[PDB]
Formats: C-alpha cells, sequence, structure tokens
C-alpha cells in the first residue's frame, strides 16, 4: 503493498 | 456579511475561491453558512499531528487511533526525511482551523478531524479492516490518499476483512446511513496505470477522486479510468500552484501535491455537504456529485454526453467537485430508494479472445423483480479470463443508452499472465441510465502480438432504483  | 477568512496563507488557496472561475466553489458554501460544524473527518495514513497550531483546535481524539502500534495516540513516527508527514498534510486540507493567523485554512474548518495511524508498518488487511470500521457512529467521513502501487502492472483491491469492512460501513454505519468513504484515484500516470486495477477506487462504495491542474490539465500523475466519479484540483507543472496545508514539525506548506491531495478536498466538501443534510444517505452522496460536478474548462480529449446529457471523462469523473451547488442541493435532497442489484451472467459458453471479441446481450434488467432496475447507479463487468500478456489488453463496454465506458485502457508494462479472476470492471459513467437493451462487451489485443486466451466468465451486474428520475440535461 500500500503505498501513499 | 459572510468574511472570508484572515490565514496568511488564505490568499494562496487559489483552489477554495477567486474571481477568476477556476475553483471548487468553497466560499459560496461557507456563504450559506457551512463550514463543517458537527462533521466528523478522519485521515486513514501515517498519523496526524495533533496538536498542529492548525489542527488542534479541530482534532477529535474519537476520529482517531494508532493501528500500527495499537494505541489511540495517532502522532506521527519523526524522522530525518520527515516521512511520516503526509497524513498531516491531507488533514490540514479537510480542517485546518481559519482565522486564527496561522498557514490556511482546511475545506470545512470548523468540523472535527481526526488521523489513524496505520501506514507507518506493515499494512496487512486486518491493519486496513481495523482503520476502515473505526468508530463508525463516530467518524462520518474516512480519507484514503494511498493504495496499491502504482507501477502499472498490479491488480490488487481490498481483501475480505477489508471489503467486510466497506460493507459493514455503508450498511450499519453513521446511523445506518453509511459510511462515506472517500478515495485518491492514483498517481500511475507516468506508468499508464488504470484506476479500474485498484480495488479501493473501482469499489462501488468509494468515491475515488482524480485531480486538474490549475490551468485545467490531467496532470501528469493522472489515471484514467471509468469507476472515478470526480475531481478536485492538485498540482500540475512548475508553473502552477500547489496545495497549502499544515506541514509535519507544526510547519505549513504550500506544495502539496499529486493524487493525495485531491481526496481530502473532496472529504472536505463532503463535509459541508453533510451539514446542509445530516440525513443523507452514502448512496445519496454519490447522487449530488454527479448532479452538481462541473466539466467547464476541463481540458481532455474523451469528453462524452452520456444517455442523460451529463458530460463525462476518464481522466475526471463528472467534473469538479462544486462545493456551493453541492450544499444548495443537499438541503431538499429527498432519499434515494434502497438499492436494487440484478445479477446478469451474460456467457453460454467461454468465447476465445484472439485479436477481438465482442460480446453483445440484450438484457432485462430483472424485469418483473423487486429488483428491477429502470435508473442505473454503478454498473460492474466482472470478468474471468486468461490471456498471455494482461496489459496487451483494451476492454470496453457500451451502454443500451450508447455510452461507451474504457473498463480497461493498454497498460504497457503489465506482462502478467495471470488474466482477471471475476475482476469486477466498475462504471460510473451510465449513471441514471435505463439500463434495459442491449449490452456490448470488446475486449481487443491492442498490440500487433498474437497474443491468446479465453473469457470464461461475463457477470454484468447493475445497481440502481426503479424510481426518481430527473429530465435528463
Ligand atoms: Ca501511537
Ligand atoms: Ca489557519
Ligand atoms: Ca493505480
Ligand atoms: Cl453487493
Ligand atoms: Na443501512
Ligand atoms: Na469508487
Ligand atoms: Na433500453
Amino acid at each position: 503493498x500500500x503505498v501513499k | 456579511v459572510y468574511q472570508e477568512p484572515t490565514d496568511p496563507k488564505f490568499p494562496q488557496q487559489w483552489y477554495l475561491s477567486g474571481v477568476t472561475q477556476r475553483d471548487l466553489n468553497v466560499k459560496a458554501a461557507w456563504a450559506q453558512g457551512y463550514t463543517g460544524h458537527g462533521i466528523v473527518v478522519s485521515i486513514l495514513d501515517d498519523g496526524i499531528e495533533k496538536n498542529h497550531p492548525d489542527l488542534a483546535g479541530n482534532y477529535d481524539p474519537g476520529a482517531s487511533f494508532d493501528v500500527n502500534d495499537q494505541d489511540p495516540d495517532p502522532q506521527p513516527r519523526y524522522t530525518q526525511m520527515n516521512d511520516n508527514r503526509h497524513g498531516t498534510r491531507c488533514a490540514g486540507e479537510v480542517a485546518a482551523v481559519a482565522n486564527n493567523g496561522v498557514c490556511g485554512v482546511g475545506v470545512a474548518y470548523n468540523a472535527r478531524i481526526g488521523g489513524v495511524r496505520m501506514l507507518d508498518g506493515e499494512v496487512t488487511d486486518a491493519v486496513e479492516a481495523r482503520s476502515l470500521g473505526l468508530n463508525p457512529n463516530h467518524i462520518h467521513i474516512y480519507s484514503a490518499s494511498w493504495g496499491p502501487e502504482d507501477d502499472g502492472k498490479t491488480v490488487d483491491g481490498p481483501a475480505r476483512l477489508a471489503e467486510e469492512a466497506f460493507f459493514r460501513g455503508v450498511s450499519q454505519g453513521r446511523g445506518g446511513l453509511g459510511s462515506i468513504f472517500v478515495w485518491a484515484s492514483g498517481n500511475g500516470g507516468r506508468e499508464h496505470d488504470s484506476c479500474n486495477c485498484d480495488g479501493y477506487t473501482n469499489s462501488i462504495y468509494t468515491l475515488s477522486i482524480s485531480s486538474a491542474t490549475q490551468f485545467g490539465n490531467v496532470p501528469w500523475y493522472s489515471e484514467a479510468c471509468s469507476s472515478t466519479l470526480a475531481t478536485t484540483y492538485s498540482s500540475g507543472n512548475q508553473n502552477e500552484k500547489q496545495i497549502v496545508t499544515t506541514d509535519l514539525r507544526q510547519k505549513c506548506t504550500e506544495s502539496h501535491t499529486g493524487t493525495s491531495a485531491s481526496a481530502p478536498l473532496a472529504a472536505g466538501i463532503i463535509a459541508l455537504t453533510l451539514e446542509a443534510n445530516k440525513n443523507l444517505t452514502w448512496r445519496d452522496m454519490q447522487h449530488l456529485v454527479v448532479q452538481t460536478s462541473k466539466p467547464a474548462h476541463l481540458n481532455a480529449n474523451d469528453w462524452a454526453t452520456n444517455g442523460v446529457g451529463r458530460k463525462v471523462s476518464h481522466s475526471y469523473g463528472y467534473g469538479l467537485l462544486d462545493a456551493g451547488a453541492m450544499v444548495a442541493l443537499a438541503q431538499n435532497w429527498t432519499t434515494v430508494a434502497p438499492q436494487r442489484k440484478c445479477i446478469i451472467d451474460i456467457l453460454t459458453e467461454p468465447k476465445d479472445i484472439g485479436k477481438r471479441l465482442e460480446v453483445r446481450k440484450t438484457v432485462t434488467a430483472c424485469l418483473g423483480e423487486p429488483n428491477h432496475i429502470t435508473r442505473l447507479e454503478h454498473a460492474q463487468a466482472r470478468l474471468t479470463l486468461s490471456y498471455n500478456r494482461r496489459g496487451d489488453l483494451a476492454i470496453h463496454l457500451v451502454s443500451p443508452m450508447g455510452t461507451r465506458s474504457t473498463l480497461l485502457a493498454a497498460r504497457p508494462h503489465d506482462y502478467s499472465a495471470d488474466g482477471f479472476n471475476d475482476w469486477a470492471f466498475m462504471t460510473t459513467h451510465s449513471w441514471d441510465e435505463d439500463p434495459s437493451g442491449e449490452w456490448v462487451l470488446e475486449i481487443e489485443n491492442t498490440s500487433e502480438a498474437n497474443n491468446y486466451g479465453t473469457l470464461t466468465k461475463f457477470t454484468l451486474v447493475l445497481y440502481g432504483t426503479a424510481s426518481g428520475s430527473l429530465v435528463p440535461r
């Protein structure tokens, strides 16, 4: 996987 | 007579108001009396600086938790790189305090604001579920500026606990009216990503929000897809202004950017809208967004008029949010009828894809039955197919009213041979259309390669009602  | 904020950076918040009309028309909502009083928003991210001088007055511990370390305090982890600044930036867009001599103002500058510290660690399905399902009878609106990798080759969405949290939220959250989930559609533009390959944005339960630059263009990072609902301003090139918000270490930034900045602005506008009518359901909110969003002067080469006269784009959905129109329309809004779901299993046998496959099917949309739909909301083409190089596929779905939705554009980096396993490609572009009649699915090989595969299942899932339509635009 979960990217900003 | 409404007095606009005096905060020192408010004049730099070009996207909130102006003589120019390139804005989200937020001051018009403020002047109607809506600033977010009584509404609770939570930022699901890397934490929130709860003592920030522009957030402390609106901070709400009931809207906050630390899932990464399992404690109530979402304070970010401070590091030399300032890695964990992201959620604080998002929070200030929603609810930075007004008229306090500090930085600028949030869209909903009198709303209560929290944060869930859940990205600073391994983001498992359980972590997501505990965050999406946090205090759902207190938090009204959840904002998520994160998601699956934008490498242009990933197909990924909520696993079981997180999907269960979405359904529980929209069903029993907010007193049964349904949690509002706002999502950033993604930063994959450079990789030619599709936001329909992202299950969070592609969900019917999230308002997926895309971005426009100040001069009205499709930013470099923008992902096009049919699941996007609407747009808010964010960053662009270096001649274009950016987003002003609270930063880590009690600072102010004028350079918040990307898809990350668009979802919080939408969450703020939705907070003002909920203040104007607290009885709005999760589906009501999506109807308001569809009816009030504005295409005008957003530049795209794919604007199309759908079957009820509304302009819709894969880069922008129905266009830019319009806060003043949202709050005005909310006040006398009549709750929509309960959601119906009509399941149509299209195929009688598998079909080889080859260079091109077209599947035509005339449907009655559950005519004669309690789930009869004459007024579509979301539609899904749930596809199960094998293919040797997924990213060479382009997939389109044409509604009976002639609206062509791109379910999947070519993804040059997507080399996968894993195909799609009941992937529920979603479109918002046929909202309010009558779904009775001929649907067309087109699957084509966009490359010169001799690719091969088979479509083994195509379920058309229609959501909507059988009442309450407006005269087309
Ligand atoms: Ca903590
Ligand atoms: Ca301020
Ligand atoms: Ca993406
Ligand atoms: Cl369902
Ligand atoms: Na409910
Ligand atoms: Na969505
Ligand atoms: Na029809």
